[PDB]
């Protein structure tokens, strides 16, 4: 008695057409997907004879001339690997060869993608079993990646790349997937790999080509994984060559983005600033292949540093295999002096100091572009604090200052507000208890334009804002990690205040487990008659109810 | 399958000649769940009491006599390094990556294990550090001089720091050396505590950061080791007199909460939970399982006791190891993800450079892509399915 | 005296001379009785060494080891009840009959001190089930073993038997009892959170550090769900057992009655 | 910082021949932050003590000795529906969308005002039903047989349930009729309790999921009315001797809690919170305020009175309405966003027809789609204008 | 292993089943289990709320709360800073 799923699939195989077989692919994937026993079952029962056509079919197809029908193979062969386990796994040997004979016949891109991600999750799913890897992963694994790089490399200088960015970026993925897996196989490989992903690292306006972003993000991913791949245990100094030569980079940027600034930044690292002539738009980049592809125009450099800053945050973003020396001072130093230099207020520009040559639109330009940068130097941050967790404590009086100066510069974007939001949550978080009464007077602002950016999305002066609701994460923070002795009395005032008309169930709680001290010493009321007749039947408002007033 | 773990480690000669148990081992691992039973051993170490540390990667265990921490890595196997410090080493504990030791000088080094960075704090106590504990925000140091020194993990450890390091409160209404020191794990300014056990058969319950004394309690003896239960209900203490105390804080009369008395008011405690036969002797060092319902005392004749609290009153015998067993580390039964992984240690080191971070990057997936949900789903998505199709049909 | 109590006990537990252990044996129980705080070991340690002894060929030595139990103090024995069942188990299992009775009579006196725990702890009822149907010969898978396949063989003490029925008898109604509720305790549900648990044992129920346990090995603390697994699994056997006992007649029928009387009242 | 309103109604003749406001007016309603004005009036109605309910989009109100409950609208101005029951009542509340009315023949009563349907209850009571309170699982009934009754919602609101319903509990230590009913915010079996007020100068305290009588108070006077603080703290009763008294359940001595006495032992009450005159009389509806700081009672001779707990000043008048204030009811200053909003109600019916539910479905945004991103973003997000480009540029 | 969308509709299903089940009609094993799977999937909600909402049994004793494996695992949690409540004075 076979399944009624396996019944379901053998006789829409048989009866379909191949052409039709695409449309009908949804409602087959969810009965492989039922059909659990008997594709597990290891090698007479109909189970046994419907299961051995099933395959036979799914061979056919895979084998056949027909694109729809090869399709439906790729669908299928997914659902059989993610369903049949080991057997399933043993007996697909004719299916990775088919598998990457689709990505190398003119197939549609939807199936070149499709057998991309059945192909990683083929390999992925080898790495269980071992000697699987030594007859099946090892042989066909060369193949599979030459036919990604044949698809994924430009065909001629003067000529267009024929796939879509979009592909481009799966078959990145998918190599980013293999390669922390399979090192020693596609060490020949990162030739090609580096060349072909230079110009999606950093991309600029002047490059006329628009990149995605999850190209970006998985061409940054890529390159830093392949220090895998190399040779003789050299990955952690590769590692660190790499992330020193970025550093460096950023440094070379910022120097032609910078011009204009006249800088009192000074180096603990012995970095010194290059001259940079005055005559002509500011230019960087060249056509070597280590160094990144051109850029003109100081607005072609600013997006240019962003993305160098953002392969740093995907330093931190990505795993290494072995231990490497992170240049937490370099780092440092150098989101130091890209925070020394900061957008005015209104009418400060003549304050701030600038260059006599640079005209006023280049100026201009700078001071527009400025923000983004600030943005990207707060994100590496974020990443840095998510990746180093307590070991941030020795860097994060710098990081206060820098957020604040960068938050205090630029007030009025709501994008560099919310990450300020997040990022102060995350040190806060961190090492928050102990701040002097210093920063706890100099992070005041944030906590204004916090309270003020929760009352106008509650109506207390609007809807859901990312901006609003990175400022009610950081609310309760505000009464769990930070001094109130410190506070002023009309702060802790507006947050109660504020926490009460935003209902904000978390921020009740920790203001009713904080009770305000004041010099004095007169007992300021709670806000919990709030709380409790807010969110009555709460757990831990029952807890509070029950223990604070005792 | 949930197995209980814990490091032992003794220090001084061996009392006994018995052939099987090896004279040079100092450091036991073993499982108190569900059976005794000695995993692993490392050689070469007489550590007293409180210098051991045990942390997933490494335990660091400071030398008796000589001012050497001996690290040894867990992971491989093996006694990975020799570490030297400027000064005598009296007490040790870890934090993070970040080891804290007290010496007889009265000085304390932070030593970042990662980084190879040692921050050395001036001698504000005028004697011997006895007893030191930690929070990921505060670090308690409880000398001979009958003081207690708080002070700011944050504005211990910076970059470019040389102003010198000052405790930020110190608590001095003992009249005897601090014994022992444990602190609770919140870290709220309202909630958090400590209690310190002193040579003047006292246990004081304080908030060290708003520096007010809770409560008081006198032991017939003086309490040589402390422990919390876990869920911070009760203290476990052992007395000279070879008695465990327990000491519950929300009892028909509470140490601590609305219904308890005043704080000039002093509790006595006579009422010993348990004794130790004199050929056992006193309880030289304590630790609490799990669960909270069992705890070890380690005495320096050689016995490991186990305690059951809610079942026998009698400890039972584990073993004996034949030295003074000076230390006992529980280790927690659950993995807990960590985002970097400490494989190698870089050795304390006073030179110009860079701030280095020495540590594996661990894959926790951060980053996040469309085509991770339909590699980690069960055939494809009916979204991502019925794109392909789309696409497929179109030209 | 403590020095005393320790070598009387070592040589009881160790010696090969029944008299001397006999001796020593009765010393510990004089001085257990005189004074219960007169125990350096403490009632875990004496337990742990003469609980090896209860399948002692000596049948004296064994009514001394009875004698020692019914002087320990019960509220100590009670958080260590699953040890000396466990030994219990070994002397039911045991081939001598002599042995087998004086376990019986051990396991009289751990039901009389301690019948929650026996038949709440873990393999406390069904492997107790177990070691009463087999060596009473009702049991369903011993009767499937000596059974064969197509053949048809021919159909197949006193005071003996009438003990083992009267204890499986004591043991039901022990795990049967009719149950009543405690009055209202005004501070139990913050102390429950705010105090260390008093009950012995804690945290059984979880199991976490622990073997998994299959249907034998499972806790079965309330009468609810004892009496669900014994009416899914052992009540025909006994039934037909308890039958079998009454035509049988005698002081074995009489003890099938007052099994009878227990198995009504579970019924009901 | 928040403008608190209530709604007043008035029972009986008026006292006074000649007044400013209209004999024919009987329903207020007034703001009391800032200041205090009458924002709106409703005509008709003589509504008996503990016989109004007030929702976001209607009042209702019971009739003075019959079977007439006026509903107004108050999204409207005007009286929409003139209710008939089967039965006269005694009292009346509002949970959700379904009227709890007490008869005055010992029946239980609860109309859903979306459905139309009238679920009657067998008459467990043997008088009227004096007094109502409901939880979001139970419905508890005072009478004046000394008895409260504890019923289930669910089982009271089964659809084709057609088996006689019953209390899960009965309530009985009280020996006079039932004044009041409070009920904790608390719906958990371990943690609720409900204050009842009978006329043997009693106050209860029980635990209505299991039974217990957790407290006992006496006070001199029978209390007519109570109001528990919006933090669960202090019992606010009014008493026949023109006082209004405060026991304060978890202060220096807990009623209930780890510190109290046994449940059996009996508390008495005799300090006065606030006395009123003879002229004014007792109050006859008590309300406390949003935030708990503010009290307001309602006096036969007409006068709302102004108390001040935290400061203990003097109460002072508001206005005279020239009848007996029999309901005083509070409103919330913040709204509650509610899925369906109640324009009209269905007048009771019994008849054969299928379950209808009548209400109006409020946009609150259950679906999602990429578009909608785009619409509330400023701008277009930064991935769909990317996309855009790419479609645009691909030939 | 990751986590299944049915693996996180019944995780966000786990602390209802103490918030908002009679625990007074539920076998003392299904309970028992409840427990388990809590404290082995690290559920602080369903930790606190096993706490919260104790099991009796037909004694009418309590059994042992969850809180100690609670406080080791979240030491610095909210679900566990608002039991610590009775020291904040």
């Amino acid at each position: 008695t076979a399944p009624p799923d396996l019944r379901v699939v053998c006789h829409r195989l048989a009866s379909t057409p191949v052409d039709s077989l695409p449309r009908l692919c949804p409602l087959l994937i969810n009965h492989v997907l039922r059909c659990g026993g008997p594709l597990s079952e290891p090698q007479t029962s109909e189970t046994a004879m419907l299961v051995h056509k099933f395959r036979t079919h799914i061979t056919s197809l895979l084998t056949g001339k027909s694109p729809a029908g090869r399709f439906t193979a790729v669908c299928l062969i997914k659902a059989v690997i993610d369903v049949g386990g080991w057997e399933s796994l043993r007996s697909a040997e004719p299916w990775i060869r088919g598998l990457i004979g689709v990505l190398q016949k003119p197939d549609p891109l939807s199936s070149k993608e499709l057998s991309i991600v059945t192909l990683t999750k083929l390999y992925i799913l080898l790495q269980d079993y071992q000697t699987l890897i030594r007859e099946m992963a090892t042989p066909t694994l060369p193949g599979y990646a030459t036919a990604c790089l044949q698809l994924i490399k430009p065909p001629a200088s003067g000529r267009p790349l024929k796939v879509p960015l979009n592909f481009v970026d799966t078959v990145a993925w998918s190599l980013s997937k293999l390669v922390v897996l399979y090192s020693t196989t596609m060490r020949p490989f990162s030739g090609q790999i580096k060349s072909a992903l230079r110009p999606y690292i950093a991309p600029t306006s002047s490059d006329n080509v628009v990149v995605p972003q999850s190209l970006k993000e998985n061409s940054r991913n890529l390159l830093i994984l392949l220090t895998y791949t190399a040779p003789k245990n050299g990955s952690s100094d590769e590692w660190v060559k790499a992330i020193r030569a970025t550093i460096l980079d950023c440094h070379t940027t910022a120097d032609q983005v910078f011009r204009a600034v006249r800088e009192s930044w000074e180096s603990t690292t012995g970095y010194h600033i290059q001259p940079v002539n005055a005559t002509g738009e500011p230019s960087g980049g060249g056509d070597s292949v280590d160094e990144l592809p051109p850029w003109s125009g100081l607005q072609a450099g600013a997006e240019r540093l962003t993305g160098l800053l953002e392969y740093l945050t995907a330093y931190f973003n990505n795993p290494t295999r072995a231990p490497v020396n992170v240049p937490l001072g370099e780092l440092l130093d150098l989101t130091t002096r890209l925070t020394l230099v900061i957008p005015p207020s209104l009418g400060a520009e003549d304050s701030i100091e600038t260059n006599p040559a640079i005209g006023r639109d280049e100026k201009a330009e700078l001071w527009s572009a400025l923000p983004d940068i600030h943005h990207a130097v707060l994100r590496l941050h974020c990443a840095i604090i998510r990746r180093l967790e307590a070991n941030a404590i020795p860097l994060a009086t710098d990081i206060i200052d820098q957020m604040v100066r960068v938050s205090t510069a630029s007030k009025q974007l709501p994008s560099v507000r919310e990450t300020a939001y997040i990022l102060a949550k995350e040190i806060l978080l961190l090492a928050g208890s102990t701040l002097p009464k210093l920063t706890v007077d100099i992070l005041i602002p944030l906590i204004q334009s916090s309270c003020h950016d929760i009352l106008t999305a509650a109506g207390h002066a609007s809807t859901a804002s990312p901006v609003s609701q990175a400022a009610s994460a950081l609310l309760p923070t505000f009464f769990t990690h930070l001094p109130q002795k410190h506070l002023p009395p009309d702060i802790r005032g507006l947050l109660d205040r504020t926490a009460i008309l935003s209902h904000n169930q978390s921020a009740m709680l920790a203001s009713c487990l904080h009770p305000y001290r004041d010099s004095r010493g007169r007992y300021y009321p709670s806000i919990l008659p709030f709380l409790v007749r807010r969110f009555p039947r709460d757990e831990s408002v029952e807890v509070l109810r029950s223990n604070l007033v005792k | 399958m949930l197995t209980e773990e814990f490091v032992s480690a003794i220090c001084g000669p061996p009392l006994s000649s018995n052939t099987a148990i090896a004279k040079d081992v100092g450091i036991y691992c073993h499982t108190l769940s569900p059976s005794y039973s000695v995993k692993s051993t490392f050689k070469k170490s007489s550590v007293p009491v409180n210098c051991l540390a045990v942390s997933d990667t490494h335990i660091f265990a400071g030398q008796h006599e000589k001012a050497y921490v001996h690290v040894y890595s867990r992971l491989r196997g093996n006694q990975e390094a020799f570490v030297a410090l400027p000064e005598r080493i009296r007490c040790l504990i870890l934090i993070g990556d970040i080891l804290v030791v007290g010496t007889t000088e009265g000085r304390l080094m932070l030593w970042e294990i990662c980084t190879g960075r040692l921050v050395s704090t001036p001698a504000r106590h005028v004697q011997a550090v006895s007893c030191v504990a930690a929070t990921p925000s505060h670090v308690l140091t409880g000398s001979d001089d009958s003081d207690i020194h708080v002070w700011s993990l944050s504005q211990l450890l910076e970059l470019d720091s040389a102003a010198e390091h000052e405790p930020l409160r110190t608590l001095a209404n003992h009249r005897a050396a601090i014994t022992a020191l444990a602190v609770s794990p919140s870290d709220s300014a309202d909630t958090n505590f400590c209690v310190s056990a002193s040579k003047d058969k006292s246990c004081i319950i304080w908030n060290y950061q708003t520096g007010d004394a809770l409560r008081t309690l006198i032991f017939p003896g003086y309490p040589l080791c402390m422990s919390l239960d876990p869920s911070s209900r009760a203290i476990f203490v052992s007395c000279e007199d070879s008695s465990l105390y327990v000491a519950e804080m929300f009892g028909e009369k509470p140490l601590l909460g609305p219904g308890s008395e005043d704080p000039s008011t002093v509790v006595q405690i006579s009422t010993p939970f348990g004794a130790t036969q004199p050929d056992v002797g006193p309880a030289s060092c304590l630790s609490v399982s799990y669960d909270g319902t069992m705890l070890l005392t380690g005495h320096p004749r050689g016995q490991i006791m186990r305690w059951d609290i809610s079942e026998n009153k009698s400890p039972v015998e584990l073993a004996n190891l034949n030295a003074a067993v000076t230390n006992l580390i529980f280790v927690s039964p659950f993995l807990t993800s960590k985002p970097t992984k400490t494989v190698n240690i870089i050795k304390p080191s006073q030179a110009e450079r860079a701030y280095t971070f020495t540590a594996q990057f661990e894959p926790m997936s951060f980053t996040k892509s469309r085509l991770d949900s339909l590699l980690n789903a069960t055939g494809f998505p009916a979204d991502a399915l019925e794109s392909a199709i789309v696409a497929f049909y179109q030209p | 005296s403590a020095e005393l109590f320790k070598q009387n006990l070592t040589l009881a537990v160790n010696a090969k001379s029944d008299n001397q252990r006999r001796d020593a044996l009765a010393y510990v129980t004089n001085q257990l009785s005189a004074n219960p705080a007169n125990n350096p070991v403490g009632t875990v340690g004496v337990l742990t060494k003469v609980l090896p002894l209860i399948t002692d060929g000596a049948s004296s030595v064994r009514v001394q080891l009875l004698k020692l139990f019914r002087t320990l103090p019960p509220q100590e024995v009670r958080p260590h009840a699953e040890k000396i069942l466990l030994y219990i188990r070994g002397g039911m299992t045991h081939l001598s009959n002599d042995v087998r009775t004086d376990t019986l009579n051990v396991l009289d006196w751990l039901l009389e001190v301690a019948g929650d725990e026996v038949v709440s702890c873990p393999g406390g009822w069904l492997k107790t089930l177990n070691s009463f149907s087999s060596m009473l010969g009702w049991n369903p898978n011993v009767s499937s073993a000596m059974t064969t396949k197509g053949w048809t063989s021919a159909p197949k003490g006193p005071e003996s038997q009438a003990k083992q029925i009267q204890v499986l008898a004591k043991f039901l109604q022990t795990g049967f009892r009719p149950e009543e509720p405690l009055p209202y305790k005004p501070r139990a549900y913050w102390d429950n959170i705010y105090r260390l648990p008093t009950t012995p044992n804690p945290f059984a129920y979880l199991n976490l550090f622990g073997l998994p346990r299959d249907e034998d090995s499972e806790m079965y603390p309330d009468r609810m769900s004892r009496l669900r697994v014994f009416d899914m699994k052992w009540r025909a056997a006994i039934t037909s057992g308890m039958e079998t006992a009454k035509k049988e007649g005698g002081t074995v029928g009489r003890a099938a009655a007052i099994l009878d009387k227990a198995l009504k009242a579970s019924l009901e």
